[PDB]
Protein backbone atom coordinates (compact mmCIF):
# COMPACT_ATOMS: atom_id res chain seq x y z
CA UNK A 1 0.00 0.00 0.00
CA UNK A 2 1.85 3.30 -1.03
CA UNK A 3 0.04 6.90 -0.61
CA UNK A 4 -1.10 8.35 -4.14
CA UNK A 5 -0.42 11.31 -3.39
CA UNK A 6 3.32 11.77 -1.98
CA UNK A 7 4.55 7.75 -3.45
CA UNK A 8 5.71 7.20 -0.58
CA UNK A 9 5.25 4.15 1.57
CA UNK A 10 2.23 4.23 4.26
CA UNK A 11 3.68 2.57 6.84
CA UNK A 12 2.62 1.13 10.40
CA UNK A 13 2.74 4.43 13.06
CA UNK A 14 2.25 7.54 10.44
CA UNK A 15 -1.18 9.33 10.95
CA UNK A 16 -3.38 7.75 7.52
CA UNK A 17 -6.57 8.60 6.55
CA UNK A 18 -8.81 6.28 4.85
CA UNK A 19 -11.49 8.10 2.72
CA UNK A 20 -15.35 6.56 3.03
CA UNK A 21 -14.52 5.11 -1.00
CA UNK A 22 -11.53 3.38 0.68
CA UNK A 23 -8.60 5.41 -0.15
CA UNK A 24 -5.49 5.65 2.31
CA UNK A 25 -3.18 8.29 2.27
CA UNK A 26 -1.05 10.01 4.59
CA UNK A 27 -3.65 12.42 6.29
CA UNK A 28 -0.85 15.64 5.93
CA UNK A 29 -1.18 14.59 2.17
CA UNK A 30 -4.37 14.21 1.60
CA UNK A 31 -5.24 17.50 3.78
CA UNK A 32 -3.26 19.40 1.53
CA UNK A 33 -6.15 18.64 -1.32
CA UNK A 34 -8.93 18.34 0.52
CA UNK A 35 -8.26 21.92 1.86
CA UNK A 36 -8.67 22.25 -2.26
CA UNK A 37 -11.25 20.34 -2.99
CA UNK A 38 -13.72 17.57 -1.34
CA UNK A 39 -12.51 14.44 -3.84
CA UNK A 40 -10.75 11.77 -3.73
CA UNK A 41 -7.50 11.88 -5.45
CA UNK A 42 -7.77 8.53 -6.34
CA UNK A 43 -11.47 7.76 -7.64
CA UNK A 44 -12.96 11.31 -7.34
CA UNK A 45 -15.69 10.09 -5.03
CA UNK A 46 -16.97 13.16 -3.15
CA UNK A 47 -15.72 12.41 1.08
CA UNK A 48 -19.38 13.95 1.73
CA UNK A 49 -21.55 11.65 -0.30
CA UNK B 1 6.42 18.80 -0.94
CA UNK B 2 6.93 19.08 -4.68
CA UNK B 3 10.53 18.59 -5.00
CA UNK B 4 10.30 15.30 -3.49
CA UNK B 5 7.49 14.03 -5.49
CA UNK B 6 9.63 15.15 -8.44
CA UNK B 7 12.25 12.99 -7.97
CA UNK B 8 10.10 9.69 -7.36
CA UNK B 9 8.28 10.54 -10.20
CA UNK B 10 11.89 11.30 -12.14
CA UNK B 11 13.20 7.94 -10.35
CA UNK B 12 10.36 6.26 -11.59
CA UNK B 13 10.33 7.45 -14.92
CA UNK B 14 14.01 5.80 -14.91
CA UNK B 15 12.52 2.84 -13.84
CA UNK B 16 10.47 2.15 -15.50
CA UNK B 17 10.00 4.38 -18.68
CA UNK B 18 7.25 4.23 -21.12
CA UNK B 19 7.71 4.07 -24.70
CA UNK B 20 5.87 6.35 -27.00
CA UNK B 21 7.25 9.34 -24.05
CA UNK B 22 9.86 10.93 -22.64
CA UNK B 23 10.54 13.47 -19.85
CA UNK B 24 12.61 15.03 -17.96
CA UNK B 25 14.47 18.25 -16.31
CA UNK B 26 15.79 20.67 -18.71
CA UNK B 27 18.74 21.49 -16.35
CA UNK B 28 19.23 20.60 -13.01
CA UNK B 29 15.94 22.57 -12.18
CA UNK B 30 13.69 20.25 -11.17
CA UNK B 31 10.40 22.39 -11.72
CA UNK B 32 10.90 22.67 -15.11
CA UNK B 33 11.22 19.38 -17.32
CA UNK B 34 10.71 18.91 -21.29
CA UNK B 35 8.87 15.46 -22.55
CA UNK B 36 8.56 14.59 -26.21
CA UNK B 37 5.08 12.35 -26.86
CA UNK B 38 5.20 10.11 -29.79
CA UNK B 39 1.92 10.97 -32.29
CA UNK B 40 -0.41 8.46 -31.00
CA UNK B 41 -0.95 5.30 -33.36
CA UNK B 42 -4.32 5.00 -35.29
CA UNK B 43 -3.98 8.78 -35.12
CA UNK B 44 -2.80 11.62 -38.11
CA UNK B 45 -0.06 12.31 -35.71
CA UNK B 46 2.16 9.06 -35.72
CA UNK B 47 5.97 9.21 -36.57
CA UNK B 48 6.07 12.64 -34.97
CA UNK B 49 7.60 13.51 -32.27
CA UNK B 50 6.20 16.20 -29.94
CA UNK B 51 7.76 18.43 -27.62
CA UNK B 52 6.32 19.31 -24.31
CA UNK B 53 7.57 21.85 -21.45
CA UNK B 54 6.41 20.53 -18.03
CA UNK B 55 6.23 23.73 -15.53
CA UNK B 56 5.67 21.85 -11.90
CA UNK B 57 4.30 24.38 -9.43
CA UNK B 58 5.90 25.09 -6.09
CA UNK B 59 2.91 23.09 -4.50
CA UNK B 60 2.53 20.38 -6.62
CA UNK B 61 1.11 17.58 -6.57
CA UNK B 62 -1.64 19.49 -5.09
CA UNK B 63 -1.44 22.42 -7.75
CA UNK B 64 -1.54 20.70 -11.85
CA UNK B 65 2.11 21.01 -13.74
CA UNK B 66 1.81 23.66 -16.74
CA UNK B 67 2.03 21.41 -19.79
CA UNK B 68 2.63 22.99 -22.89
CA UNK B 69 3.71 22.07 -26.48
CA UNK B 70 6.18 23.72 -28.03
CA UNK B 71 6.09 21.50 -31.40
CA UNK B 72 3.02 22.95 -33.17
CA UNK B 73 0.44 20.89 -33.55
CA UNK B 74 -2.85 20.66 -35.33
CA UNK B 75 -5.24 19.83 -32.64
CA UNK B 76 -8.62 21.17 -31.29
CA UNK B 77 -7.00 21.32 -28.15
CA UNK B 78 -4.28 22.60 -28.81
CA UNK B 79 -3.52 26.30 -30.22
CA UNK B 80 -0.29 27.65 -31.18
CA UNK B 81 1.91 28.31 -28.45
CA UNK B 82 1.05 25.15 -27.55
CA UNK B 83 -1.47 25.50 -24.64
CA UNK B 84 -3.74 22.30 -23.69
CA UNK B 85 -6.85 22.39 -23.05
CA UNK B 86 -7.22 18.82 -21.33
CA UNK B 87 -9.48 18.57 -18.27
CA UNK B 88 -6.97 17.05 -15.89
CA UNK B 89 -4.32 20.25 -16.09
CA UNK B 90 -7.08 22.35 -14.73
CA UNK B 91 -10.37 21.47 -13.13
CA UNK B 92 -9.63 17.27 -13.04
CA UNK B 93 -6.29 17.70 -11.83
CA UNK B 94 -5.52 15.42 -8.75
CA UNK B 95 -2.33 14.91 -6.78
CA UNK B 96 -2.81 11.23 -7.50
CA UNK B 97 -1.89 11.87 -11.16
CA UNK B 98 1.62 12.00 -12.09
CA UNK B 99 3.32 13.52 -15.03
CA UNK B 100 3.40 9.94 -17.19
CA UNK B 101 -0.34 9.91 -16.46
CA UNK B 102 -0.62 13.05 -17.87
CA UNK B 103 1.88 12.69 -20.44
CA UNK B 104 -0.46 9.52 -21.42
CA UNK B 105 -3.56 11.36 -21.31
CA UNK B 106 -1.86 14.29 -23.68
CA UNK B 107 -1.44 11.27 -25.99
CA UNK B 108 -4.91 9.97 -25.06
CA UNK B 109 -5.96 13.72 -26.18
CA UNK B 110 -4.00 13.43 -29.33
CA UNK B 111 -5.82 10.04 -30.45
CA UNK B 112 -9.11 10.95 -29.27
CA UNK B 113 -9.67 15.04 -29.04
CA UNK B 114 -12.30 16.66 -27.94
CA UNK B 115 -13.81 19.00 -30.57
CA UNK B 116 -16.86 19.40 -28.04
CA UNK B 117 -14.78 21.76 -25.37
CA UNK B 118 -12.13 23.10 -28.10
CA UNK B 119 -9.42 25.33 -27.56
CA UNK B 120 -9.01 26.07 -31.44
CA UNK B 121 -12.74 26.56 -32.72
CA UNK B 122 -11.48 26.43 -36.43
CA UNK B 123 -10.08 22.71 -35.88
CA UNK B 124 -13.39 21.19 -33.86
CA UNK B 125 -15.66 22.42 -37.01
CA UNK B 126 -13.44 20.65 -39.09
CA UNK B 127 -12.64 17.23 -36.79
CA UNK B 128 -16.26 16.54 -36.91
CA UNK B 129 -17.46 18.11 -40.02
CA UNK B 130 -14.86 16.90 -42.08
CA UNK B 131 -12.22 14.38 -40.56
CA UNK B 132 -10.37 13.24 -43.50
CA UNK B 133 -10.05 17.19 -43.86
CA UNK B 134 -8.42 16.91 -40.36
CA UNK B 135 -6.60 14.52 -40.81
CA UNK B 136 -5.00 15.38 -43.73
CA UNK B 137 -3.83 18.94 -42.07
CA UNK B 138 -3.28 17.31 -38.60
CA UNK B 139 -0.74 14.70 -41.20
CA UNK B 140 0.40 17.34 -43.00
CA UNK B 141 1.54 19.51 -40.07
CA UNK B 142 3.09 16.50 -37.94
CA UNK B 143 5.31 15.96 -40.81
CA UNK B 144 6.32 19.44 -41.12
CA UNK B 145 6.71 20.29 -37.58
CA UNK B 146 7.22 16.61 -35.43
CA UNK B 147 9.13 14.96 -37.63
CA UNK C 1 28.70 1.25 -18.81
CA UNK C 2 25.38 -0.13 -20.32
CA UNK C 3 22.37 2.30 -21.63
CA UNK C 4 19.17 1.14 -22.92
CA UNK C 5 17.73 1.88 -26.19
CA UNK C 6 13.73 1.81 -26.42
CA UNK C 7 12.48 1.79 -30.24
CA UNK C 8 8.65 2.47 -30.93
CA UNK C 9 8.03 -1.34 -31.31
CA UNK C 10 8.62 -1.59 -27.22
CA UNK C 11 11.97 -3.62 -27.86
CA UNK C 12 14.36 -2.45 -25.58
CA UNK C 13 18.60 -2.62 -27.53
CA UNK C 14 21.08 -2.90 -24.59
CA UNK C 15 24.65 -0.87 -25.68
CA UNK C 16 27.42 -0.88 -24.15
CA UNK C 17 28.95 2.92 -24.24
CA UNK C 18 30.87 5.19 -22.44
CA UNK C 19 29.99 8.85 -20.73
CA UNK C 20 32.27 10.63 -23.35
CA UNK C 21 30.69 8.87 -26.62
CA UNK C 22 29.28 10.48 -28.98
CA UNK C 23 25.45 10.71 -29.93
CA UNK C 24 27.06 9.36 -33.32
CA UNK C 25 28.94 6.89 -32.08
CA UNK C 26 25.85 5.90 -30.14
CA UNK C 27 23.96 5.77 -33.28
CA UNK C 28 27.02 4.08 -34.56
CA UNK C 29 26.37 1.68 -32.04
CA UNK C 30 22.58 1.34 -32.85
CA UNK C 31 23.66 0.60 -36.97
CA UNK C 32 25.77 -2.04 -35.74
CA UNK C 33 23.54 -3.97 -33.54
CA UNK C 34 19.68 -3.21 -35.18
CA UNK C 35 20.89 -2.31 -38.57
CA UNK C 36 19.61 1.39 -38.80
CA UNK C 37 21.04 4.27 -40.71
CA UNK C 38 22.25 6.85 -38.61
CA UNK C 39 20.69 9.54 -40.52
CA UNK C 40 16.93 7.80 -40.02
CA UNK C 41 17.79 7.52 -35.87
CA UNK C 42 16.29 9.97 -33.50
CA UNK C 43 17.57 10.02 -30.08
CA UNK C 44 15.52 10.90 -27.00
CA UNK C 45 16.58 11.13 -23.53
CA UNK C 46 14.72 13.30 -21.20
CA UNK C 47 12.45 14.95 -23.08
CA UNK C 48 15.62 16.14 -25.33
CA UNK C 49 16.77 15.04 -29.00
CA UNK C 50 20.03 14.08 -28.81
CA UNK C 51 22.45 15.95 -30.66
CA UNK C 52 25.35 14.29 -33.00
CA UNK C 53 28.01 16.75 -32.17
CA UNK C 54 27.28 16.49 -28.00
CA UNK C 55 27.84 13.30 -25.66
CA UNK C 56 26.50 10.60 -23.64
CA UNK C 57 27.67 12.81 -20.43
CA UNK C 58 26.53 16.33 -21.35
CA UNK C 59 22.94 14.94 -21.82
CA UNK C 60 23.56 13.00 -18.13
CA UNK C 61 23.36 9.56 -19.92
CA UNK C 62 23.79 7.51 -17.12
CA UNK C 63 24.36 3.67 -16.24
CA UNK C 64 20.52 1.68 -17.24
CA UNK C 65 19.39 5.36 -18.02
CA UNK C 66 16.86 4.57 -21.59
CA UNK C 67 17.11 5.99 -24.28
CA UNK C 68 14.65 6.69 -26.82
CA UNK C 69 15.00 5.49 -30.50
CA UNK C 70 12.31 7.05 -33.01
CA UNK C 71 13.08 6.70 -36.58
CA UNK C 72 12.84 9.52 -39.43
CA UNK C 73 12.06 7.77 -42.50
CA UNK C 74 13.76 10.39 -44.78
ZN1 LIG D 1 1.42 10.47 1.29
ZN1 LIG E 1 -11.41 7.19 -3.60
Amino acid sequence: EKCTICLSMLEDGEDVRRLPCAHLFHQLCVDQWLAMSKKCPICRVDIET
Amino acid sequence: MALKRIHKELNDLARDPPAQSSAGPVGDDMFHWQATIMGPNDSPYQGGVFFLTIHFPTDYPFKPPKVAFTTRIYHPNINSNGSIKLDILRSQWSPALTISKVLLSISSLLSDPNPDDPLVPEIARIYKTDREKYNRIAREWTQKYAM
Amino acid sequence: MQIFVKTLTGKTITLEVEPSDTIENVKAKIQDKEGIPPDQQRLIFAGKQLEDGRTLSDYNIQKESTLHLVLRLR
